[PDB]
């Protein structure tokens, strides 16, 4: 029943990447940014809280155990209460008497539902965001192209029977054509951008309801063209994401942490080491980071904390230094009386 | 600034129920344009005041063709004065009186 | 049923460059900077990630064969699905409840795509960004009213990563195919004019199951100009697995 | 579809200059105090001048007709071959020389590396026959006047089928002002090939 706080930095292996929905602008895609336009980016802390939930359900159902096929006990309510949070059968409730007390029993039945709580069930751990140390250290990624494939190369051409030629030279044909007049389009469209930027209050609602008009119009012209609906040599838009090498100052911390919720907590770092992976853009590999925590506790009216290990997570390796952190590992492996189900 | 509903039926049928040309002078050109949109196309065809549209050119397009000519705060004064210095117009229309928006 | 990380070295034999749109600005071809202005360049991953997506096509598509004509079985829909991911057909119905499983057995039936994933569909590959190791390793090339080029100096080490996310033994075999075939030609980026994008690399293959503290190499894959060799006989296996195997139904979706 | 990788080396016996088109550099291998190298602009445009000169002396289905774009290509279709630069092997070998320029010293050892991409017979037999008149006129950048073009060539052709392990070396190609010295029955099986080509163009 101590409070651990895990004070300390990710390196980022490969760029780290985040498409928050209110973040992203239009515009383009652009890292959430810490209050305003110019302020540092930073990593959410809800998309780590959620891989590393998703790293503590699996360690979980991985110690359950699997059964001879392979099927894990728990059911899918179980499976989504563990790792999202959200019950499927609705018995989750936010002050209702009588599961006052339950708390106690249940975090202790339930390791994980203790430390990343549920609806109702305040979770004990918090995972801060990911503060950038120096300034830079963000930037465009991916970017680049989707391409043809036999402008790229002709020996493609080779494999492809020549009524596929022709379809591949229509399609080339019809792809050019919707260009050309999907820019144009496009066009008219951004000098009525610009006349919505000159308008009156009120007056440009209209011109909106054409806008969108233009839009579903635009869908329709896109449905309306065989196969490929979509522009197939078209640009990708970039990414903001964190440097490769970017130092970020992370501050997560579990509130009166037992030590099978600790180990849990630990053990759930160590199987997220083996794919140190946040964020998306998996495809470019993106999301691999080595990162180093130095744990510390401070027991409460003490004046200082002291600190109880690190913990370093490297693709050489995880390195856990003190010995509470390996007793609070083996103390919640060692632990057999946790339910995570019912309830 | 919106209109209420009542307000712009009200104003659109007495201008309708004119009989004659007619210099409409509102207070906005968001109020000639909400005019001119509800308005249904009644006889003397009307003539608008499009926002930053010089006077001159519709007014001298109005001496030929008369009829409800919905001005605004564009009119900066001066007159609509008939060809050979005559009253072309019976009735003037001021739509809402044009008070100023509040400066906080 | 594991993930594999490739961690390793680049060694352009040749210069290196890559003309993103995004990089690239009035003074003309400049690699992307890896940040702002004056921070170290580095190679896409996006372009090492075509590269080797379309080894893997080709490796897969003469794996399927070719007939006394000369040409492959499969269509256009199919080629596209596998090398860009693009639905041409046009029934992606991204997250349908029906596909919520089918998924897997696609994953079943067409290793490629899942190694390389699809609109909707995730791929189990990750490219990621080579940066070089030291410090002036840039440099302008091109000289002749003519447009130079930025790109990466003979001889630079850039430090490249990829991991294959929960692989079975034929989506790796797959992968270790594809950059086998892919050192025939190792060229990445633009300028094959100029023969830029030659490259030697060697990657260090190791797994870490989940829950073990360290992970395994399973041994190195060194590509060199001279030949390929794979040390390592679980990489020989997992090969064997993918060239073995008659059971990929690729045509299908 | 055959894809040829030429590895080899330049030995040249006087200064190699460049850049004739502050101080006159050479063109610089990043940074400032790195090593220079030659570069493959001036390599490639010889060598176009080679097939242009052979082609006119002779006389996706765009590509099959004439082996000229094959090899190099306009804008529109994609140059199959690819022109590498040339990097010095050891420390040093480039002194100033000579508005005084700056070159490789006599006795430098050059690494030069070539390819032609998915190269089938008829093309790669031209591309051969190119570096056969080369010999002849083995002229590299400008300087004419001052005769700073000579230099020696080996170079170890080595295809490699896509799929296999390692590449199998075909043969050599020694160009010195000597002659052209060859080996490899495939290669002059490529080369009798270019003989009866039927190109024109």
């Amino acid at each position: 029943m101590r409070t651990l706080n895990f004070n300390g930095k990710i390196s980022t292996l490969e760029p780290l990447t985040v498409t928050v929905k209110n973040a992203v602008s239009t515009s383009g895609h652009r890292l959430p940014r810490n209050g305003g336009f110019n302020a540092a980016p930073y990593f959410p802390g809800t998309s780590i809280r959620g891989t590393l939930r998703h790293a503590a359900h699996k360690v979980i159902v991985d110690r359950v155990g699997l059964n001879a096929d392979g099927k894990s006990p728990f059911d899918l309510a179980e499976h989504f209460m563990l790792a999202q949070g959200v019950d499927i059968n609705g018995e989750a409730e936010t002050f209702a008497p009588g599961e006052i007390n339950a708390g106690a029993e249940l975090r202790s039945k339930n390791p994980l539902i203790s430390l990343f709580g549920r609806w109702g069930l305040s979770g004990k751990v918090g995972i801060g965001n990911a503060i950038p140390d120096g300034d830079n250290q963000w930037g465009m990624f991916g970017g680049g192209a989707r391409s043809i494939m036999f402008q790229r190369d002709e020996s493609l051409m080779e494999f492809l029977e020549t009524d596929q030629v022709d379809r591949l030279e229509r399609l080339l044909e019809e792809q050019a054509e919707a260009s050309v007049d999907i820019s144009q389009i496009k066009t008219e469209q951004d000098a009525l951008k610009k006349a919505m930027k000159s308008a009156d209050k009120d007056t440009k609602a209209e011109l909106q309801i054409k806008v969108r008009e233009l839009d579903e119009k635009i869908q329709a012209r896109k449905d309306q063209k065989q196969e490929s609906r979509e522009s197939i040599r078209r640009p990708i838009d970039p990414y903001e994401a964190f440097i490769t090498g970017a130092e970020l100052s992370h501050r997560m911390s579990i509130k009166n942490a037992t030590d099978e919720e600790a180990g849990l907590f630990i053990s759930a770092l160590i199987r997220f080491a083996a794919e140190p992976r946040f964020g998306g853009h998996a495809n470019h590999n993106c999301g691999l980071v080595e990162a180093h925590w130095t744990v510390t506790t401070w027991k409460p009216g003490e004046l200082v904390p002291v600190t109880l290990g690190e913990i370093v997570i490297t693709p050489n390796g995880v390195e856990i230094t003190g010995d509470e952190l390996f007793a609070m590992v083996k103390a919640f492996n060692e632990n057999q009386s946790f339910d995570f189900t019912a309830r | 600034q919106i209109f209420s509903g009542q307000w712009l039926k009200a104003v659109v049928e007495q201008l309708s129920c004119i009989q004659g040309p007619a210099l409409v002078l509102t207070a906005s050109h968001y109020e000639t344009r909400m005019i001119a949109n509800q308005l249904g196309e009644v006889s003397q065809p009307v003539y608008i005041q499009k926002a930053g549209q010089a006077l001159s050119e519709i007014i001298k397009q109005y001496q030929e063709k008369p009829g409800i000519l919905i001005s605004a705060g564009a009119s900066v004064g001066v007159s609509p004065r008939g060809e050979n210095g005559e009253q072309i117009f019976q009735d003037l229309i001021i739509t809402r009186i044009p008070f100023l928006p509040p400066d906080r």
